[PDB]
């Protein structure tokens, strides 16, 4: 696999440069060319034989190459450009292509955002087979990561929580979701159940009541 | 504005043989060379093979005694198959459209000039200009650098790319999902604004894809992540924020579930109370 950096970022309006560092028999051959790749969609050919731009690309995107190591540069930088970005290089045969180990790009400058909350209660229907499933959905905070704490009865709970990690949303802030999985006998039990975000040392709290849902 | 369509199953059991299926719209199958590249979650992208319009299949080398790629050019049909798969071949299948070809080219130096014969097989570069001659000389002081063999340029790039197909490895079974609406306690929200969703619950293997009011609802619109439970099955929950006030205005989730044949479109009510 050729040598990218994981991860690297550069704030808006700015250029940025990715590398990737092979050997004289992948890229020191000399037709490397880079793929992007946006979640939610297919990925996209930016430039071909190290220097060439595919069809419908940007001059802000160009690519260039120093023996081993090929480059590509992207000024002014936009939310958009935000994506996993792959070079690759045939070796010692066209049918032997060799992706490189993908960069994530970074688009900073974004200004912070808190959460928004919502907590669910169990349905009705789910409560009729005996679960319930407390969802709790966070949005639009940035940067993206958050915090989560449950509660019932104001004390706090370890057991049956499952958190997902933060992804954008094509408004391009992030977004999360927990999830609090009990019986229906437990969800009956309790006064209250709260769902605690916190996010940059500022938390949001939501609370739902059985007796009332 | 080049189509293609992976179809193929979505769940395959350990050691059982995959097949994938590439079919292609915009364009002639027998004017361009075809080929696969995964991804792994979370890992880098991985070539597979491609089989060129002439019908000869070139593949990974590293797994090609895995690997098999057909073609039918009436039918416009690519296959792929992968024998004995196992949990590292989980990942996003895309069909794609190659460029190959292994090119003896020339880079002669910016001292260097084009000659032809003499000091070498074919065509190569002299030193300075070769005392204004034509055929390659390697005595002092002239340099020759040959074509000889092994200056070829392997040239690659794909330049289509499919939407991909995610195929899960395990030994779990299909399982389609439960969906649940969800709205706020009654009194227990922060409007204008209401806000609901679907709990699309306990489902194998990915994807699920959910849109609202059969897509006439786009806007307001968020469906997150899957979680992976404890269970082995996977939930998502996808919500949409309205105005509010209502009515007219019903609300209905449709979730799909292809890999189980399983469509769900549930009725989402702001409870009433």
């Amino acid at each position: 696999v050729l040598n990218q950096p994981s991860s690297v970022s550069g704030s808006l309006g700015q250029r940025v440069s990715i590398t990737c560092s092979g050997s004289s028999s992948n890229v020191g051959n000399g037709y490397v060319s880079w793929y992007q790749l946006i979640p939610g969609s297919a990925p996209r050919t930016l430039i071909y034989g190290d220097t060439s731009r595919a069809s419908g690309v940007p001059d802000r995107f160009s690519g260039s190459r120093s023996g081993n190591t090929a480059t590509l540069t992207i000024s002014s930088l936009q939310a958009e450009d935000e994506a996993d970005y792959f070079c690759a290089s045939a070796e010692d045969s066209s049918s032997n292509a060799v992706f490189g180990s993908g960069t994530t790009l970074t688009v900073l400058g974004q200004p912070k955002s808190p959460p928004s909350v919502t907590l669910f209660p169990p349905s009705t229907e789910e409560l009729n087979g005996n679960k319930a499933t407390l969802v709790c959905l966070i949005s639009d905070f940035y940067p993206g990561s958050v915090t989560v704490v449950w509660k019932a009865d104001g004390s706090t709970i370890t057991r049956n929580v499952e958190t997902t990690r933060a992804s954008k949303q094509s408004n391009s802030k992030y977004a999360a979701s927990s999830y609090l999985s009990l019986t229906s006998s437990d969800w009956k039990s309790k006064g209250s159940y709260s769902c605690e975000v916190t996010h940059e040392g500022s938390t949001v709290t939501k609370t739902v009541k059985p007796s009332e849902c | 504005q080049v189509q293609l369509r992976e179809s193929g199953p979505s769940l395959v059991k350990p050691s059982q043989t995959l097949s994938l299926t590439c079919t292609a719209s915009g364009f002639s199958l027998s004017d361009k060379a075809v080929g696969w590249v995964r991804q792994a979650p979370g890992k880098a992208l991985e070539w597979l093979g491609s089989i060129d319009t002439g019908g000869t299949a070139g593949y990974n080398p590293g797994l090609k005694t895995r690997l098999s790629i057909t073609k039918d050019n009436s039918k416009s049909q690519v296959s792929l198959t992968v024998s004995s798969v196992a949990t590292e071949d989980s990942a996003t299948y895309y069909c794609v459209t190659v460029y190959q070809k292994t090119t003896q080219k020339k880079n002669c130096p910016d001292d260097y000039t084009e000659c032809y014969g003499g000091a070498c097989d074919g065509t190569g570069c002299c030193s300075g200009s070769c005392g204004g001659a034509s055929a390659c000389r390697d005595w002092w002081p002239y340099r020759s650098i040959c074509s000889s063999d092994n200056t070829y340029t392997y040239e690659f790039h794909v330049d289509a790319w499919g939407q991909g197909l995610l195929v899960t490895v395990s030994s779990a079974s299909t399982t389609a999902p439960k969906v649940y609406p969800l709205s706020s306690c009654c009194g227990d929200k922060s409007s204008s604004t209401v806000t609901l969703g679907c709990l699309v619950s306990s489902y194998m293997p990915e994807p699920v894809t959910v849109t609202w009011n059969s897509g006439a609802l786009k806007s307001g619109v968020h469906t997150f992540p899957a979680v992976l439970q404890s269970s082995g099955l996977y939930s998502l929950s996808s919500m949409v924020t309205v105005p509010g006030s209502t009515s007219g205005q019903t609300f209905t989730c449709n979730v799909a579930h292809p890999a189980s044949s399983t469509k769900v479109d549930k009725a989402v009510e702001p409870k009433s109370c």
